[PDB]
């Protein structure tokens, strides 16, 4: 599911205009937002005008930085990592969201165009191929967990 | 300075990790000695077009072509236009293969469909003929492009052509006196001239130029195939490498270069693994030079060696190596290269610590190579690097998160203020009970989850399954129920391309035809002319206003060919619930494929109208909280539960074992069918099925799911 | 465990960079050339491969047309073109540029500056305008304190009776077609396109040079003066349309070489 | 000299058995496509079928179909088959000679009513259940003397099945089409360089390139023994086998060969242990 | 014409993928035909192609039969892709017209919506005379918005042709009132469409305040109708599929239709509206006679109301006296007389009278090009100016009046005002012009505007960041989340908390939206004379190229002469201002056929 949610926060980057995709991906598992902070966003129209500044904000530094400065900013504005951390069963998910955007970063070197990455992400979700380096990997070493 | 072994693999994550730093942490750099990629649309796009007549002509590979903006501009293609031709060649059937001569030159049998002069000429009749009119040559019209926007198909069809002349250019093999103006003529007849793409297509026009003089200087006769230079134009497009930015001032990022030892006062190295460095060259076997060496003689391996020479020398202050040790996939030990290993054993050889003076060898050795290894963590979140004392992190965006004093992630569900209105159709309560939790999330707060869709298979539809085989079935059974010609449906179908080429097709019609003529011997067997009347219905002071299709005196007859499910189950009740609440005595039936029926007796006014104040009080405690009622696995749960023949739900263990069996059976399915857990709405509020929430579910099934089992027979 | 983060007391790094001047800021005639950068770099290129004490051949220029990829109907128009402007001479004498031997002229002069003090715009652009007089009008450009190296390619260094002379070109000029191009529309041009600071760049970097070669060396003695040459501006009857010959104060270039240096 | 390594085969694999689908299963009519269907939905079943003999070293099909035998061959073979019995019971029906047993039902010759439902057409392929009951060796079990149930029991003794060719039509044309495709876009793959060294080391000249080899390293420890292919046990025997200077240590184990779906054999491993002499543990 | 002779791709690769292998006159009739199709022509006349194709004789020689097939209908005929609309083929040829397989269906569609289900509902005659004698004040000379609701209030299916400033919606609030009125007892549910949202939006705030100012009851104010939709959301329009939820099975469950803005619905959107109409519903259309061509291929309202010239019937014309109670007019001859009946012209304007020159001078654009020259000569009215522009001193002169009318919007705006009244400000001048790029377009006159403002200190402009204060936008494509449709302007400018972009809604309120938050935006100093339909402008000002161009036409210029209220200022030459007039843009349909019998 991260992968989708992934692919749901670059299309309301790159794609800020229409407020469906946004909304589509302000409530997500990724961001942690419940039901009344969604429906607070939808009837005040500043702190969505707020929200839609700040994305286009990240897809500013999506344009200028590249794609690890963006989602680097987005992870210390939100604070999703600490969210994530705190969470049970947390962990898993932030390695995999970040395993993810180090296959994007690797990706979007090779591509001068910015929604190219994002139809390569699509593809990717679409193939369910197994690469060597598109494997999961292990959550953690430190804590021992019983190995199947 | 910083010096990779390859500094291709590594130079996405030294950017990645160099250009995420805040204003107080950013330090410039300075990346050189990388390949050469000015514009990687416009050198893959003329490689690809080099590669056309070795090409597939998928509709894919065309689709990529078009995703070039210079491309797409010399046709007078636009963004939007590209976004209506992706859907135009992923409905009207273009796979793959440019023209039946095409296909018949790759030894393969002419079908005559699935093809781009198929799609071209399906396009052009849905542009001058409607679709319901039929066939005209085995062809049936696609009626999307039918106005002025079908003329960007006069574009598409403006490409292809260009696509098969040049299919008939390149493929004869020419002497290099006649590849000249080749290249010329492709670059003015696929691109067009542009501000930016100007010096790639110089670039281009003046490497072809050199090769083509490079061969011509040494007076080539024979003829040279298109492949050969193809190649060439790919390596040597590739060779060229930027080292303009060296020694800026920012800092420098660069592979090792030989020959080239400048003073710095920090020296940095990564991946100085074992296989990594030192790069080693195979010999090519029969170079004379490897056999006899003498003393001028360079090898790579030397010039390696003597580079992590002038390395250390080089070093004036500080001198940082660092290597991967360990596996990221396996957790498997990495061992370093062969130089640090020796480097590490002087040192250890060379020095001690001044703890243990006069303590061992061997001892002494292992514990300032302990010491000088500095083993950091896997992850950055990790709060072994936040300690302090010798190294401590830097990113203060990671402080919280390893410090562990944060919020976590609350339950989605909340409960919201509603107020339910006046007149409430019947359109919002069978989207409502078709999915509560969508109904929740795509009408409550509007967050409707958009998945995009499928790609383009690169093949004909050998089978049928999935959504076409439903669309086949759906309009197969709308014709045999007025008995219409079901070989006139064949044909129309044939014509489009859906159906698969040849006997096969034939087949799979007659197996379907038999499946939905076996279905319309029940179907039509009880079905009276009914028309579509009106409701208009006050319960609770709840307005419900709508319309119902096709009521028949005999009541409620409904036909779909899907199987025996729970959720049209709810619908057939929902509507049996609003037909008999205003008049209407008579039963309602639904007949699904494999003797699947659903049927529910007339029942009077008051009951109808307290089960419709049921499901408005259910529909409107779904819009405050989320509604846990799962259909189909809390249909098997409670069918599992329930006892007709006594009316009343058993309570012994076994029976509660079974329900749990085919709850788990029917929430996450097998690895042919997908269950009812593998869907996006359901994953946003739970992540793991607790047996809290389980209990919850069944408890909301129990409430909601009972007069459907209660009632059928 | 309690645990912090370390924050940075200072800046990682001044504002060091190596930049260049660019960094810093009938049917058939010369006025109807395609006005682009690449037909710029490519007339460059001309006038850089080409001898100037041969003659120009018709060959040689179809041979350079075939290479570039430009059309064959402009080479003869161009072989002339290129023999009027060697023969208009561009100095205050009458020297052609057919008199400099293969000793006298270097092509392509690359050289690095190097300035230790804070480049401050406001500091440098009053010392400009106490001097140019083309600082008349021209607002001054805003750039950070650049501190390191500076690059810098001059088209042409030529030395004429004991005497050095610089020469550089340009070939955009994509605005006139007729014979409007006087010195007040080339002053005009060098003020909106800003060459002045690269013309002042280059008189240090030549000065400069002039004194770590040749000692006991005279800035007035041996200096001649900086001609910039305008290709499409080059006519037969006229001589002063299209070159542009400009002479420091010999007070500016001793003030700017005590800036750069401390 | 320079080649492109391919990590995924399995997009170019159904590639070839899509052409090898197209060229083969398109022009049959319906008698012939019909059983092809029973077969097989589409080419996705066929290549689930033969993964894993594509890859690896391509097995040897005991008693395979002769090179000018085709569908419509073995089609009309099998028709005839069913025919020719269909014209034995025809003549021989009206007659019933078999003692009356106390498991044997007296409704058989409903069953035979059956038959006198079956004997229509040959276009179908499948025969009724019926003809079970009419075999000699289940009825003496339950007398037979009409050669009749001979010719049903010898109809029932094989499988009548089309399947078999089309699996050796395919293992003979998408191995092809894959090394074709290859060689044209001059890739190669993991298993291609174990197949070009086999077939270098399997020419004439190729055994002095052998002897290079011992030029270039006169031994061999090779780890792992369980796990390998009979191509690579090929090699080594042509590299390896009784040439001087030059030493074989294979080091394994039998009892951990458990990798044979990827194309390891324990019977390579029972071959090098017949071939050897000495044995260490 | 000029862009008829350069054919387009399209065009080639339609010829040679429906004519293939067959003779060159199929070829070349199916190229005049897709792109007869591509400019609008419905109908392609056998005539044409027989007389002004170079290639006739030569496709002479090419075919040899016994017949020798001179006639083009057997030449045609001869070949499997036209056919007499008996099988499945591309092209039909019926009448002595070719056509698509599509335009014909769409076609005999319109005619037989036209010619056989228009029927006449009876109803009481004297409870409809006394509604319209209390609900019209006017009763003693001849109304034509009295006989237009009477004529659409009998017929099923009526089309009310007339300009702008007529008061033809006070007659559309009027003909509600006397329908529901009428029927008590019986239910009606009134439904309103529209082709843009604009014009929708501009609809419903017309009838919220018309129908308000009649007196109604307590069940008369709850069958308001609520809303006016477009005719892609009426019908129910996908944006993947064609296909509709209301497409041939089931009908919109309606009682009354009233489509505003005939003219710009094409021929596939009418006739998928007809197909999804019931055997009850009555639908009024709206729209001007002489207005602009639909967007699409085809002209419905202009071939439908080509026939109002003729007059109405002899028993209609006492029909219509007994009902109004006045003196109206018969139609000499007898054509169609369920279309003539149908019909109805609108004439007495109240906005404007024969004092003011804008009527005028649209009645004197459909007669010749004299007339028009004569109503701006003698006097002027004091309404319309003409300013000559062939050099640069008279684009000078031209930017000089554009800021002389819009001296109040910068006066408001340098003054630092509330934005409504800078947007009501705006809303009074308005240039329009006629194609987009080039020195006489869109983006010519938008840069042309702001590098004048850049140069005369009215305007401070930053150059990169590209929303400075004051710039005017307008979005191109439709947001039902801001409420905000095609063709609404904007201003943007800073309140205190940031440059934001106001927007004057229709219900009377001011929404300020984030410049991020605008889907589409682009510079309207000048529109363009097809998207600037539906609104109105107090002073308006045509700029035509002096390029001759097809889209500069009659029906452009009177267009352009409508959009004005009050002021209108021209800018062109007296050449192509003589030529845009003759030059008619017609388009070839066989409505004029079908009609006729």
């Amino acid at each position: 599911l991260e992968a989708q949610e992934m692919l749901w926060l670059l299309q309301a980057v790159m794609t800020p205009e229409r407020e469906n995709t946004l909304r589509s991906a302000l409530a997500t598992s990724m961001m942690g937002l419940n039901a009344l902070d969604i429906e607070t966003l939808n009837n005040d129209e500043h702190a969505w005008d707020v929200v839609v500044e700040e994305f286009d904000g990240y897809r500013q530094i999506w344009r200028k930085r590249g794609v690890m400065p963006m989602l680097r900013a987005l992870m210390s504005a939100r604070n999703i990592a600490e969210n994530l951390l705190a969470t049970a069963g947390g962990e898993r998910r932030l390695t995999d969201i970040l395993h993810i955007s180090e296959l994007l970063q690797e990706a979007g070197t090779q591509l001068e165009s910015e929604h190219a990455l994002v139809r390569w992400l699509s593809q990717h979700i679409l193939e369910p191929d197994s690469n060597a380096s598109s494997q999961q990997m292990r959550l953690e070493s430190d804590k021992h967990l019983v190995q199947i | 300075i910083v010096m990779v072994a390859d500094i291709d693999s590594y130079s996405p994550f030294i950017q990645a990790v160099f250009g995420s730093a805040p204003a107080d942490r950013y330090l410039p750099y300075a990346i050189s000695d990388r390949r050469a990629r000015q514009s990687h649309p416009v050198l893959e796009a003329f490689i690809s077009l080099l590669s056309l007549p070795d090409s597939r002509f998928v509709s894919e590979d065309v689709l990529a072509l078009l995703d070039v903006p210079v491309l797409a501009a010399r046709f007078d293609i636009t963004e939007e236009g590209l976004r209506y031709l992706r859907q135009w060649v992923n409905e009207s059937g273009i796979r793959w293969g440019i023209d039946d001569d095409n296909v018949r030159e790759l030894e393969l049998p002419a079908t005559g469909q699935h093809t781009w002069r198929f799609g071209l000429t399906r396009m052009l009749l849905g542009y001058a003929m409607e679709s319901a009119q039929g066939e005209w040559q085995s062809v049936l019209p696609y009626d999307e492009s039918s106005g002025l926007i079908a003329e960007l198909v006069g574009h598409l069809a403006s490409l292809l052509m260009q696509l098969n002349i040049w299919r008939r250019g390149l493929a004869q093999e020419r002497p290099l006196e006649e590849w000249l103006p080749v290249c010329r003529d492709m670059l003015n007849a696929f691109f067009l001239p542009d501000a930016e793409t100007e010096a790639a297509m110089t670039l281009i026009e003046q490497q072809w130029q050199a090769i083509i003089a490079e061969g011509l200087g040494a007076q080539y006769g024979d003829a040279v195939p298109l492949s050969l230079l193809r190649d060439e134009l790919a390596q040597r497009l590739d060779q060229e490498r930027i080292s303009q930015r060296f020694l800026a001032g920012p800092v420098n990022i660069c592979t090792l270069m030989p020959m080239r030892s400048i003073p710095f006062k920090v020296v940095c190295l990564l991946g100085m693994n074992d296989g990594v460095y030192p790069r080693q060259l195979a010999p090519l076997g029969f170079d004379l030079m490897s056999q006899k060496p003498k003393r001028g003689d360079r090898s790579r391996r030397d010039d390696d060696r003597y580079l992590f020479l002038e390395a250390l020398i080089s070093a004036q202050q500080k001198l940082y190596i660092s290597y991967i040790g360990r596996s990221i996939q396996d957790n498997s030990e990495r061992f370093p290269s062969v130089l640090v290993q020796e480097l590490i054993d002087y040192i250890g050889q060379s020095h001690y610590l001044p703890g243990d003076e006069a303590l061992n060898c061997d001892e002494s050795e292992a514990r300032v190579k302990a010491h000088l290894t500095c083993l950091h963590t896997r992850m950055p979140f990790d709060p072994q690097n936040y300690q302090p004392g010798e190294r401590q992190s830097y990113a203060r965006e990671w402080l919280p998160a390893a410090s562990q004093a944060g919020k976590a992630h609350s339950e989605f569900v909340q409960p919201l203020p509603f107020t339910l209105p006046e007149t409430v159709p019947l359109e919002t309560l069978q989207r409502f009970w078709a999915h509560p939790v969508r109904a929740f999330f795509q009408m409550r707060l509007q967050v409707n989850f958009r998945t995009e869709d499928s790609e383009i298979p690169d093949t004909e539809p050998f089978i049928l399954e999935g959504l076409s085989r439903y669309q086949i079935n759906q309009q197969l059974l709308n014709a045999l129920v007025e008995q219409d010609d079901a070989e006139r449906l064949f044909r129309r179908f044939r014509a489009a391309g859906d159906l698969p080429y040849g006997a096969f097709g034939e087949i799979f019609w007659e197996t379907q035809c038999q499946e939905m003529q076996q279905l319309a011997d029940r179907v039509i067997a009880c079905r009276q002319p009914g028309q579509s009347m009106e409701i208009d219905l006050a319960c609770n002071g709840v307005q419900i206003t709508g319309w119902l299709p096709q009521v028949q005196p005999d009541g409620l007859l409904r036909w779909r060919p899907s199987l025996l499910s729970v959720a049209q189950g709810m619908q057939l009740w929902l509507e049996h619930l609003v037909y008999c609440a205003s008049g209407g005595n008579g039963e309602s039936r639904l007949f699904l494929r494999k003797d699947g029926e659903w049927r529910f007796p007339p029942l009077a006014a008051e009951q109808a109208l307290h089960y419709l104040s049921q499901l408005i009080e259910g529909y409107r405690e779904g819009m405050s909280a989320p509604l846990l009622v799962l259909p189909e696995s809390g249909g098997a749960w409670l069918k599992t539960c329930y006892d007709a023949q006594n009316d009343a739900m058993l309570d012994d263990d076994s029976t509660l074992q079974k329900a749990r069996t085919k709850f788990l059976q029917a929430y996450e399915g097998n690895m042919m069918v997908r269950g009812e857990g593998d869907d996006i709405w359901y994953q946003r509020l739970w992540r793991q099925l607790t047996p809290e929430t389980m209990e919850a579910i069944v408890e909301q099934s129990q409430r909601f799911l009972l007069p459907l089992f209660r009632f059928n027979q | 465990a309690e645990l912090n983060a370390k924050t940075l007391q200072r800046l990682p790094g001044d504002n060091w960079r190596v930049t260049s001047y660019s960094g810093l800021q009938p049917t058939l005639t010369p006025h109807q050339f395609p006005r682009g950068a690449s037909p710029g770099t490519f007339l460059h290129s001309l006038f850089e491969d080409l001898d100037f004490t041969q003659p120009v051949d018709p060959n040689w220029v179809r041979e350079k047309l075939e290479l570039g990829g430009f059309e064959s109907q402009w080479e003869p128009v161009l072989t002339e073109w290129i023999t009027a402007v060697l023969q208009a001479p561009l100095n205050e004498t009458g020297v052609s540029l057919s008199q400099l031997s293969a000793r006298n002229k270097q092509v392509e002069m690359e050289f690095y500056l190097p300035i230790s003090e804070p480049l401050i715009a406001s500091q440098l652009d009053t010392l400009i305008r106490q001097f140019d007089p083309l600082s008349a009008g021209c607002p001054p450009l805003e750039f950070m304190q650049v501190r390191g190296m500076l690059k810098g390619f001059i088209d042409l260094v030529f030395r004429h009776e004991g005497r050095y002379y610089l020469l550089a070109y340009k070939s955009n000029w994509l605005g006139e077609d007729s014979s409007a191009y006087t010195q007040q529309a080339m002053a005009a041009a060098m003020q909106a396109h800003r060459y002045d600071l690269q013309y002042q760049l280059y008189t240090l970097a030549l000065h400069r040079y002039l004194r770590h070669r040749i000692a006991d060396y005279d800035y007035e003695h041996h200096f001649g003066g900086v001609i910039y040459l305008f290709l499409r501006g080059v006519d037969k009857e006229h001589p002063q349309q299209g070159i542009y010959t400009t002479r420091p104060n010999a007070g500016l270039i001793a003030l700017m070489d005590e800036m750069f240096a401390g | 000299f320079e080649q492109q390594l391919i990590e995924d085969e399995s997009l170019l694999r159904y590639q070839a058995c899509a052409d090898f689908w197209r060229r083969h299963c398109y022009p049959l009519p319906r008698e012939i496509a019909q059983v092809v269907f029973e077969t097989w939905k589409g080419p996705q079943a066929l290549l689930r079928d033969i993964n894993r003999y594509l890859q690896g070293e391509a097995p040897v099909i005991k008693a395979p179909p002769p090179d000018d035998e085709t569908l419509a061959s073995r089609h009309a073979q099998i028709v005839a088959r069913i025919d020719t019995v269909k014209q034995q019971w025809r003549d021989a029906v009206g007659e019933l000679d078999a003692l009356i047993e106390s498991s044997g039902i007296d409704r058989r010759k409903f069953n035979r009513s059956n038959q006198a439902k079956w004997i229509d057409k040959i276009s179908a392929w499948a025969e009724e259940e019926t003809n079970s009951y009419q075999l000699p060796e289940s009825l003496e079990k339950f007398t037979p003397r009409h050669p009749l149930f001979e010719a049903i029991d010898q109809l029932l003794a094989e499988p009548l099945s089309i399947r078999d060719l089309v699996i050796t039509r395919a293992l003979a044309e998408i191995r092809e089409t894959v090394a074709r495709e290859k060689r044209r876009r001059g890739e190669l793959g993991f298993d291609d360089m174990l197949s070009r060294l086999d077939s270098a080391l399997r020419s004439e000249s190729g055994e002095v390139l052998a002897a290079a080899i011992r030029t270039r390293f006169p031994v061999a420890m090779i780890d792992e023994f369980q796990d390998t292919d009979p191509q690579q046990y090929r090699i080594f025997r042509r590299i390896w086998h009784h040439q001087p200077e030059t030493a074989l240590l294979l080091i394994g184990d039998p009892k951990q060969a458990i990798y044979a779906f990827r194309g390891a054999d324990i019977f390579t491993y029972m071959k090098a242990r017949s071939e050897v002499h000495a044995h260490y543990t | 014409a000029v862009e008829h002779k350069q054919l387009r791709p399209l065009d080639v690769q339609f010829a040679l993928t429906v004519a293939g292998d067959e003779h060159p006159a199929v070829t070349l009739a199916a190229a005049l035909l897709s792109h007869d199709a591509g400019e609008g022509h419905v109908c392609l006349p056998l005539s044409r192609l027989e007389n002004n194709e170079a290639s006739h004789p030569l496709l002479a020689t090419c075919v040899s039969e016994i017949g020798e097939l001179q006639n083009w209908e057997e030449c045609l005929l001869a070949s499997q892709a036209v056919s007499r609309g008996d099988e499945p083929t591309p092209m039909i040829l019926c009448g002595d017209r070719l056509y698509l397989n599509r335009m014909w269906c769409n076609e005999r569609t319109v005619a037989r919506f036209f010619n056989e289900v228009n029927h006449a509902i009876e109803v009481d005659e004297a409870l409809l005379a006394q509604t319209l004698d209390k609900l019209f004040p006017v009763s003693d000379e001849i109304n034509w918005q009295k006989v237009a609701a009477a004529v659409a209030l009998t017929r099923r299916i009526s089309v009310i042709s007339g300009g702008p400033g007529t008061g033809k919606t006070t007659t559309v609030a009027k003909l509600l009132a006397a329908l529901i009125q009428m029927a008590d007892g019986e239910r009606c549910r009134i439904r309103l469409a529209a082709p843009t949202g604009k014009a929708a939006a501009r609809l419903t705030e017309s009838l919220g305040k018309a129908l308000r100012q009649l007196p109604l009851t307590d069940e008369q104010k709850k069958r308001i109708p609520e809303d006016a939709s477009t005719l892609h959301r009426l019908l129910g329009a996908q944006p993947g599929s064609q296909r509709l939820r209301h497409h041939a099975g089931n009908p919109l469950h309606l009682d009354v239709l009233v489509v505003d803005e005939a003219s710009m619905i094409d021929l596939p959107m009418m006739s998928r509206l007809i197909d999804a109409l019931p055997d009850h519903a009555r639908v009024i259309f709206l729209g001007d006679r002489d207005q602009l061509a639909s967007v699409e291929a085809g002209a419905v309202l202009g071939d439908i109301c080509a026939y109002a010239n003729a007059g109405f019937t002899a028993e209609r014309a006492r029909q219509l006296s007994r009902l109004t109670g006045t003196h109206v007019p018969a139609g000499t001859g007898t054509e169609a007389a369920s279309l003539r009946d149908s019909l109805c012209l609108l004439q007495k304007s109240y906005r404007f009278g024969s004092d003011s020159g804008i009527g005028q001078l649209a009645a004197a654009i459909n007669r010749g090009d004299k007339t028009a020259v004569k109503t701006v000569f003698q006097q002027d009215f004091t309404d319309i100016e003409k300013r000559l522009l062939q050099s640069g001193e008279d684009y000078i002169a031209m930017l000089e009046e554009a800021l002389a009318g819009y001296g109040r919007y910068l006066d408001l705006l340098q003054a630092r005002a509330e934005p409504d009244l800078i947007i009501q400000a705006f809303n009074e001048y308005q240039l329009l012009c006629a194609l987009r790029e080039g020195p006489f377009g869109v983006a010519g006159l938008n840069e042309r505007i702001e590098q004048f403002m850049q140069q005369k200190r009215k305007i401070h402009r930053h150059p990169h960041s590209r929303w400075y204060e004051g710039r005017p936008v307008m979005i191109a494509r439709n947001d039902s989340a801001l409420g905000l449709f095609n063709g609404d302007i904007g201003i943007a400018l800073d309140r205190g908390q940031g440059t934001r972009v106001w927007f004057a809604m229709p219900d009377g309120n001011i929404k300020s939206v984030q410049p991020s938050r605008l889907p589409e935006h682009e510079t309207t100093w000048a529109m363009t004379v097809h998207k600037s339909q539906g609104s109105e402008f107090d002073h308006a000002a045509l700029i035509l190229p002096s390029q001759r161009t097809p889209v500069v036409t009659r029906e452009l210029v009177y267009t352009a002469v409508t959009r004005a209220r009050r002021r209108l200022s021209l800018y062109a030459d007296e050449r192509i201002l003589s030529a845009a007039i003759a030059t008619r843009t017609e388009r070839r349909s066989g409505l004029a056929a079908l009609f006729s019998s």
